[PDB]
RNA sequence: UGGCGCCCGAACAGGGACUUGA
């Protein structure tokens, strides 16, 4: 009695016409067998000629594959796209699992539509009900489900319903006598509408073996890793371990995964042995210490305010613990994304708690109360110098050891007394070598030939020239605004080695100041400087 | 009837995906959908609609009340020409020259205008769920949606026999409505002004239109131009950087140069040594201040091309925007004034109202904020009933010197 | 055979900063 969806092809289509598959001599006799079942119960009727369509259909069951119909059919709106987490779980007294036995095949088909799901085997049958693959029966089967449960859940709105694919996750404050009662009357209400759900010795109990996790009744977590204890690592084993910790991420704190993955940088082959570099091995050693011992996580209390605390754990690693009451925390995680080539501590944080914000968002729909290991004064100072909007909310500092912080400012003004390096750096396409170089007003000069150099890192050289050659506070005067703005930028670490060098003699140094002038405008030391690093270049 | 709506040939309804909510934002959704789904504006759609566009929930002016904001643009840009070409509604140039401008509130009128049969799909929305635990509730609508910029155009014909009497009785209002709000400006004391537009509110009421960023003084609006640095003492570093500003600008006035200023960076100089300017270089910088005072000439407002804000942030709570349409040739360059969040939102509204006002089009924004940010935070001090176009870009360092 | 999460690679487009040659 459940109604239909109307669906229709695509504008101008018609149902795919496709051959059977070679399979005609063994999974004949089971497709035989499975189709009259079907037509038995009804699902499954016989339109031999009146349906000039065909699918590819390949067994035992019976896979039917509508891969060409799937293409031939007006597109819907799938709204899940992603799963519930069990952090956003209601904290429920008792819960009951109901399971949709033929899920889709409880669901009617559109009756103009029943032709191009033709079924042909070496007989002429068509679905009545939503066939399994298809693209619309996912959207119209919850849809469906939607509209069976409302009347229910308008009817009990103590009682709260998750749909999930199959699976119907029903929690409820109530006691177990009550709770057991609303849950035969949901099966019954569901079985008015065809929607057959087990019974009492029928019902799974938990943990609930769910889309990786491991629901209990007052706590969640994820099936027992266990990490393969090899000596050789190939790529495919390195991206198996790597997603297995990133599971483990959401509950396990102190999750690295930075080695691992930079593991998978040029690897083409899918059995290639990778030498496990020492940090690598390093960080797998302390993955393996922290999932020694078991880790639960807790179901979402909305009485209780939402904490998330953030912790530095260096090379650009974030994790956060996001947690109502102390030692008691819903789910974790982990923020190691590098945004841009170049970025610092205080901009990584920013990222990693706008990051949390929405995650929270999506299981929450609340944004947590941020603990952050970032002195007040070092964010004012970062937002109010920094030329981008940022902005993290209500958040608290924690006295962590990793505090977050910059260790190292360009100054505002040019510094009195101190040395001007008016620095240029010229690269050759063609050739790809280059110069890199410095002029003083001191009256020092000096030019260090560079290899495969660009333009960029010619430049970036002779900055790094000049902060060596400077004493504790130097003017730098530069005409790249590329390398100017890495700078300003105040990065902590890079993807560079480079830039890496600039940032730690630039962190050595007590005061540096920065200035930019525009190239081939006859400015004083630039142009000297780029009369010296041009020779070999222009 | 219904006026047919057709999109542009060839070219499919929005599918763009709804942002997350937060939980009051999505009860507040609830409920009002509720509510005009009882009272017939929207109708619950089922999969088959593979159409939707983010709808979100914001708290306007002086209000406590809740109020739906769909993100039309998807379908604004779908209904360009319908809504452009074949039921424009004229700016008039004169809004801008008036001494005060209110900007009433008339979206709600919209909902008495059924939408054509076969173009409800493409005005369909999800109010989505927390933690994915129900599927998004999907809705539709049966009247002229607010935030679509077809609702004003198939609703004019309407809103100019409601507003003749009032026009007629004082011709020297100007009345002007974008997509859901009613630019009204006038020359008149704000008290008068008050007077009328409490009048015009009356107005609305007996014609059965409602009515509750409001009040603009375009008249008192001015454009913040390029200013050099005013010292008595010039170092190495001053004239350099002052050598950079004018090379850079330019690129905006022909007439600038910098020959006598960079004359004097000759040799090889600390950058705190004092420069005394010369007789050549000082008049060379009095020609260049004096350019520069002066708006651009050449630059004309061109209705074929779109309009682009870039806004910098100047830091203490200043933000420099200029609205253009080809680079180099700023329409318009301000300075607003007040979380960086909120102050990038109350810029954004502010000159996107501004745009409304002078060219009666609103510009496309290059926001100086960190994409996931801006879509998660924008939402939270939002107060327009209208959602301008905005792209997300790295200011170039040099680029924030425009003060 | 499809979706989701992660990683690599490629081509596209655009939003920018530079080198050289014509
Ligand atoms: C969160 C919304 C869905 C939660 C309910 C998921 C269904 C219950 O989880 C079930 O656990 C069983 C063992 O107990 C397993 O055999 C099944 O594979 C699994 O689906
Ligand atoms: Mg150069």
């Amino acid at each position: 009695p459940i109604e239909t969806v109307p669906v229709k092809l695509k504008p101008g289509m018609d149902g795919p016409k496709v051959k059977q598959w070679p399979l005609t001599e063994e999974k004949i006799k089971a497709l035989v067998e499975i189709c009259t079942e079907m037509e038995k119960e009804g699902k499954i009727s016989k339109i031999g000629p009146e349906n000039p369509y065909n699918t590819p259909v390949f067994a035992w069951r019976k896979l039917v594959d509508f891969r060409e119909l799937n293409k031939r059919t007006q597109d819907f709106w799938e709204v899940q796209l992603g799963i519930p987490h069990p952090a956003g779980l209601k904290k429920k007294k008792s819960v009951t699992v109901l399971d949709v036995g033929d899920a889709y095949f409880s669901v009617p088909l559109d009756e103009d539509f029943r032709k191009y799901t033709a079924f042909t085997i070496p007989i002429r049958y068509q679905y009545n009900v939503l066939p399994q693959g298809w693209k619309g029966s996912p959207a119209i089967f919850q849809s469906s489900m939607t509209k069976i449960l409302e009347p229910f859940k308008k009817q009990n709105p103590d009682i709260v319903i998750y749909q999930y694919m199959d699976d119907l996750y029903v929690g409820s404050d109530l006691e177990i006598g009550q709770h057991r009662t609303k849950i035969e009357e949901l099966r019954q209400h569901l079985l008015r509408w065809g929607l057959t759900t087990p019974d009492k010795k029928h019902q799974k109990e938990p943990p609930f073996l769910w889309m990786g996790y491991e629901l209990h009744p007052d706590k969640w977590t994820v099936q027992p890793i266990v990490l393969p204890e090899k000596d050789s690592w190939t790529v495919n084993d390195i991206c198996k371990l790597v997603g297995k910790l990133n599971w483990a991420s959401q509950i396990y704190p102190g999750i690295k995964v930075r080695q691992l993955s930079k593991l998978l940088r040029g690897t083409k082959a899918l059995t290639e042995v990778i030498p496990l570099t020492e940090e690598a091995e390093l960080e797998l050693a302390e993955n393996r210490e922290i999932l020694k011992e078991p880790v639960h996580g807790v179901y979402y209390d909305p009485s209780k305010d939402l904490i998330a605390e953030i912790q530095k754990q260096g090379q650009g690693q974030w994790t956060y613990q996001i947690y109502q009451e102390p030692f008691k925390n819903l789910k974790t995680g982990k923020y190691a994304r590098m945004r841009g080539a170049h970025t610092n501590d205080v901009k990584q944080l920013t990222e990693a708690v706008q990051k949390i914000t929405t995650e929270s968002i999506v299981i929450w729909g609340k944004t947590p109360k941020f603990k952050l290991p970032i002195q007040k004064e070092t964010w004012e100072t970062w937002w109010t110098e920094y030329w981008q909007a940022t902005w993290i909310p209500e958040w608290e500092f924690v006295n962590t050891p990793p505090l977050v912080k910059l260790w190292y400012q360009l100054e505002k003004e040019p510094i009195v007394g101190a040395e001007t390096f008016y620095v240029d750096g010229a690269a050759n396409r063609e050739t790809k070598l280059g110069k890199a170089g410095y002029v003083t007003n001191k009256g020092r000069q000096k030019v260090v030939p560079l290899t495969n150099t660009t333009n960029q890192k010619t430049q970036l050289q002779a900055i790094y020239l000049a902060l060596q050659d400077s004493g504790l506070e130097v003017n730098i005067v530069t005409d790249s605004q590329y390398a100017l703005g890495i700078i300003q930028a105040q990065p902590d670490k890079s993807e560079s080695e480079l830039v890496n060098q600039i940032i730690e003699q630039l962190i050595k140094k007590e005061k540096v100041y920065l200035a930019w002038v525009p190239a081939h405008k006859g400015i004083g030391g630039n142009e000297q400087v780029d009369k010296l690093v041009s020779a070999g270049i222009r | 009837e219904t006026v047919p709506v057709k999109l542009k040939p060839g070219m499919d309804g929005p599918k763009v995906k709804q942002w997350p909510l937060t939980e009051e934002k999505i009860k507040a959704l609830v409920e009002i959908c509720t509510e005009m789904e009882k009272e017939g504006k929207i109708s619950k759609i089922g999969p088959e609609n593979p159409y939707n566009t983010p709808v979100f929930a914001i708290k306007k002016k002086d209000s406590t009340k809740w109020r739906k904001l769909v993100d039309f643009r998807e379908l604004n840009k779908r209904t360009q020409d319908f809504w452009e070409v074949q039921l424009g509604i004229p700016h008039p140039a004169g809004l801008k020259k008036k001494k005060s401008v209110t900007v009433l509130d008339v979206g709600d009128a919209y909902f008495s205008v059924p939408l054509d049969e076969d173009f409800r799909k493409y005005t369909a929305f999800t109010i989505p769920s927390i933690n994915n635990e129900t599927p998004g509730i999907r809705y539709q609508y049966n009247v002229l949606p607010q935030g679509w910029k077809g609702s004003p155009a198939i609703f004019q014909s309407s809103m100019t026999k409601i507003l003749e009497p009032f026009k007629k009785q004082n011709p020297d209002i100007v009345i002007y409505q974008y997509m859901d709000d009613l630019y009204v400006g006038s020359d008149l004391e704000i008290g008068q002004h008050r007077t009328k537009i409490e009048e015009l509110r009356q107005h609305l009421l007996r014609w059965g239109l409602t009515t509750p960023g409001y009040e603009l003084h375009p008249d008192k609006w001015t454009v913040q131009p390029i200013v050099l640095p005013e010292k008595d003492s010039w170092t190495v570093n001053d004239i350099q950087k002052l050598v950079g500003k004018l090379n850079w600008a330019s690129q905006i006035y022909p007439g600038i140069k910098v020959r006598q200023l960079s004359k004097l960076l000759r040799g090889t100089k600390a950058l705190t040594e004092v420069i005394p300017l010369t007789e050549e270089a000082e008049l060379e910088l009095a020609e260049n201040r004096e350019i520069l005072k002066e708006p651009v000439h050449g630059v004309y407002y061109d209705p074929s091309k779109d309009l682009i804000a870039e806004i910098q942030k100047q830091g203490q709570g200043q933000w420099t925007y200029q609205i253009y349409q080809e680079p180099f040739k700023n329409l318009k360059t301000g300075k607003y004034a007040r979380n960086d969040v909120k102050q990038l939102t109350e810029a954004v509204q502010k000159i996107t109202t501004e745009s409304i006002v002078i060219w009666g089009k609103t510009p496309k924004f290059k926001l100086p904020i960190q994409k996931e940010t801006w879509e998660t935070w924008w939402t939270e001090y939002w107060q327009a009933t209208w959602i301008p176009e905005w792209e997300f870009v790295n200011t170039p360092p040099l680029v924030k010197l425009w003060y």
